């Protein structure tokens, strides 16, 4: 029994920023989640492309990558949602994808936009996220051109292709007057302080801890669409949580073999 | 003068051998003189040796390329052997010549 | 073979959804030449089927 | 009680010939009992020590008042009462030299021992009659306190 | 041409052990925990909670190589306690504390949502 | 040639900010004040915006092939 | 030129001259990291250099880890004074600079190009002439 009792302060909360703190646990503990938050948060991202007709200026892969980056609200969704590889569908169904189609052409003298906004879904919760600002630019169609495809969008995270990543940026850090001393500044004064610095301006670090650990985490998680920013927090620990009780079912596993 | 001082074995004076050597080694270098003709006779064939070096390294250079690093290998001895330089030692001259 | 030339698609295991081309077919492996990479993959014809 | 050497020393500089170190300090200290030179770098980091400190140098063969000689090795859970206990800083190390004034006349009477405390080094130099105790390669534990 | 697929940093394939225990010979009670298709997101939380234990006289993880997903955790404890009853109890201390923290979480979430 | 839907960096959609920051910048704002507009505070969303050359529109002026 | 054609390169020369400084401290669970990067560990744990008020080793004590088996060199880091060496600092050195291994542990000194190099007579020369190559090869991997 030798558990930390981490808590939490929410500071801030909007649609697509958690700004939040983290105290009483370890640093490899802070950093794996700041890890599950890039690599380990499953979301639903566009995977499956097929291209019917495409007269555009980009080529038909350019398309596909401009498609597999669109996030799509994969909120209470991609829980319920299985995944392709672990499916028993023959190729795909409604438990492991989204299906998206596309059908523009340009029958104008002025450029047309496709946009996000003619991505359809036959599933009325996992839409492109500018479509619940403007919406993502996908390809600009001239007169005669066209632009026609059937999308898949399967589950996956972000340690298989930064699609999945639910995040924009995971700001992290910790010790903000540098008590512990983790990096030394060859001149202190030279340096701005940070947002959490507790220190007046006369000073540029705090006195040297010899006894202190990183006990005290700052988080600003800003989500790219596909998840809430608090979604994203709880299904990183969440899926944390999955990772070491399989390790542990398979440790015992091993331990009950030997 | 200095060669004299370095490399010429002193059976001479008795109470700097006392410290430099054990007393039953320092009892037969003082009184066998054949081990002092032969240390004389080491040292003769070093003065020799000596003027050869002078022969064939007349800028006086003395970094030479050799194969077994000597001095190194000494190191390698004392540390193996725990060889205390503070103590009179157990090896005979003799013994070494 | 009937199978070589044929189009395919990876049903099972980690490359399912994956279209491609029976460059080389075997009865238990076939070599799928894949449409979406750069790469020939060698699967099992029971993770198959043909489009 | 395997104590090699035990004195009061009080500080007569700090980094006579400037700051080499950020964390590592180098002090030279003088001593009252056995008038003694003592030359240390010292982790000033994790345990500062001002100019004219006074503090109690004991230099031991092991940490146990038993006497029993330890194998080098880490043991963060041995559990028997250690010298460190009445101590703030403890070091370990390895004396590599022992240096005098011998001469092939006369013995030593001065005595200098050079110990690396993993790079960290210390030269103790004085009287031959209280540097007995130490002998080259053998390992050496420093024990310093400060008094008030 | 020679590109792995992204599955294959996550996915074990078939044949493939999950976590196996090899206990070296080198020094009593010390094992080698070498698990498949982890990275440094479960190894420095492993080595970090087995760190916290007294019992535990060595704890450390490594990656072999980084093309490779591969983490070695080498733990050594004392002779009353051995390094798969270590390695059980970090996994299920690093649990607890997790599902504290997203306990605390949803707590405080409810909290800001709320007022 | 086009807008990217992601900033390399980090992944912040700044694909359905191109439109808007030309209109801001038509609108005679400053492109810092065009950025700063738009939520592009890490300088790794702004050079997103800021070095974009958008070469589709000069491979628009070619008449389509069909 | 009876010399090594490989020495430590770029980083891990940078990072040894920045690691065998004096003031250089690591804590347990870096010693543990470390140690587990080195494949000829004997598998326990050294004495720390400083065991109170907070037991820390130093870079010396893990590069003496690393150096195989009993090799004795005396090399000089890049920066010794010229001077030091008749001064009354010979064999204490105020900046670090004489660097001594001794029975395979590192004394002394601060580790360089012209002791990790492709010198002559340096750390890596001396091991691969006492020990072998083998033993070298594994120093060289434990090393970087
Ligand atoms: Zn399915
Ligand atoms: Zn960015």
């Amino acid at each position: 029994p030798y558990a930390n009792q981490p808590t939490v302060r929410i500071t801030e909360l909007t649609d697509e920023n958690v700004k939040f703190i983290i105290e009483n646990t370890d640093l490899a503990v802070a950093n794996s989640i700041r890890r599950v938050f890039i690599a380990e948060v499953p979301i639903i991202a566009i995977d499956w492309v097929q291209i019917d007709a495409n007269s555009s200026v980009l080529h038909d892969e350019f398309i596909a990558h401009r498609l597999g980056l669109i996030p799509l609200t994969s909120d209470d969704i991609v829980d319920k949602l299985q995944y392709s590889r672990d499916c028993t569908c023959e190729e795909f169904c409604p438990e492991c994808s989204v299906e998206f189609t596309l059908d523009v052409r340009c029958n104008e003298d002025q450029t047309r936009h496709v946009t996000s906004r003619d991505l359809i879904s036959n599933s009325p919760r996992v839409i492109p996220v500018t479509s619940r600002q403007d919406d993502i630019l996908i390809v600009k169609l001239r007169k005669g051109q066209e632009l026609r495809l059937r999308a898949y969008a399967k589950k996956g995270f972000g340690k298989e292709h930064a699609k999945w990543n639910p995040t924009a940026g995971v700001a992290f850090e910790y010790d903000p007057d540098n008590a512990l001393r983790h990096t030394v500044y060859p001149k202190p004064e030279e340096w701005p302080k940070s947002e959490y610095s507790e220190l007046d301006e006369d000073e540029s670090q705090a006195p040297y801890d010899p006894n202190g650990k990183p006990e005290r985490f700052y988080y600003n998680v800003e989500s790219c669409g596909s998840l809430r920013p608090e979604t994203i927090v709880l299904s990183a620990l969440s899926g944390l949580k999955k990772k070491l009780s399989d390790l542990q079912t398979q440790l015992s596993h091993e331990i009950q073999s030997d | 003068k200095a060669f004299e001082k370095k490399f010429r074995f002193d059976y001479t004076n008795e109470r700097a051998l006392r410290r430099t050597l054990q007393e039953d080694l320092v009892k037969d270098v003082l009184s066998n003189a054949h081990i002092q003709n032969e240390l004389e006779r080491e040292f003769e064939r070093m003065r020799e040796d000596r003027e050869v070096l002078r022969v064939i390294f007349p800028t006086g250079d003395s970094k030479v390329v050799l194969p077994c690093n000597l001095l190194r290998m000494i190191w390698n001895a004392q540390k193996i052997f725990h060889i205390n330089p503070r103590l009179p030692s157990d090896l005979h001259p003799i013994k070494v010549v | 073979n009937e199978l070589i030339g044929q189009t395919v698609r990876i049903s099972q295991g980690p490359y399912k959804g994956y279209i491609g081309v029976v460059k080389d077919a075997t009865e238990s492996t076939a070599r799928v030449e894949l449409h979406s990479t750069c790469q020939t993959i060698s699967v099992d014809r029971q993770r198959l089927t043909t489009v | 009680a395997g104590i090699l050497f035990e004195d009061i020393f009080d500080v007569k500089d700090i980094d006579p010939e400037g700051k080499k170190f950020d964390r590592v300090s180098r002090l030279h200290c003088e001593s009252e009992s056995f008038k003694m030179d003592l030359i240390l770098d010292v982790n000033i980091q994790i345990y500062p020590v001002d100019l004219g400190d006074k503090f109690r140098l004991v230099i031991a063969s092991t940490l146990y008042e038993d006497g029993t000689l330890d194998d080098g090795e880490y043991n963060p859970t041995d559990d028997r009462p250690s010298r460190a206990d009445q101590f703030e800083y403890v070091m370990y190390g390895k004396v590599y030299r022992i240096e005098g004034d011998e001469t092939s006349t006369e013995a030593a009477t001065r005595l200098s021992a050079y110990v690396s405390y993993g790079g960290l080094l210390m030269r103790l130099q004085g009287d031959a009659n209280n540097l007995h105790g130490f002998e080259v390669d053998s390992r050496v534990y420093l024990l310093m306190k400060k008094l008030a | 041409m020679n590109a792995p697929p992204a599955f294959e940093s996550f996915l074990l394939f078939e044949g493939e052990k999950k976590i196996t225990i090899n206990k070296d010979t080198k020094v009593p009670n010390a094992c080698l925990f070498t698990i498949n298709k982890e990275d440094h997101t479960l190894g420095n939380i492993i080595k970090s909670q087995l760190l916290k234990d007294p019992q535990v006289l060595f704890a450390g993880y490594k990656v072999p190589h980084p093309l490779e997903h591969k983490i070695i955790i080498r733990v050594q404890t004392t002779p009353d306690y051995s390094p798969q009853e270590a390695f059980t109890n970090a996994i299920t201390d690093l649990i607890s504390e997790l599902s504290l923290l997203e306990e605390r979480f949803r707590v405080a979430i409810k909290d800001k949502q709320e007022g | 040639m086009i807008i990217p839907v992601r900033c390399f960096t980090c992944g912040k959609i700044v694909g359905n900010k191109w439109e808007a920051y030309l209109g801001l910048l038509q609108a005679e704002y400053t492109e810092g004040d065009a950025l700063d507009a738009l939520g592009l505070k890490r300088y790794c969303c702004r050079r997103m915006l800021l070095a974009h050359v958008d070469l589709i529109e000069k491979l628009l002026n070619y008449a389509p092939l069909e | 030129s009876n010399r090594p054609v490989m020495g430590i390169v770029q980083d891990t020369l940078t990072a040894v001259r920045k690691f065998t400084k004096r003031d250089v401290f690591l804590e347990r669970g870096e010693v543990m990291n470390l140690l587990m990067f080195l494949s000829t560990w004997d598998g326990k744990v050294p004495q720390p250099a400083i065991l109170k008020p907070r037991p820390l080793w130093t870079g010396k004590q893990i590069f003496s880890l690393i150096i195989p088996g009993h090799i004795n060199c005396i090399r000089t880091h890049s920066t010794h004074p010229d001077d030091e060496d008749s001064g009354p600092y010979k064999h204490i050195s105020p900046g670090d600079t004489k660097v001594v291994v001794e029975n395979g542990e590192l004394i002394m000194g601060i580790l360089c190009k012209k002791s990790l190099g492709t010198s002559a007579g340096s750390l890596v020369h001396i091991s691969y002439l006492e020990m072998g190559h083998d033993i070298t090869r594994l120093f060289y991997s434990n090393i970087q």
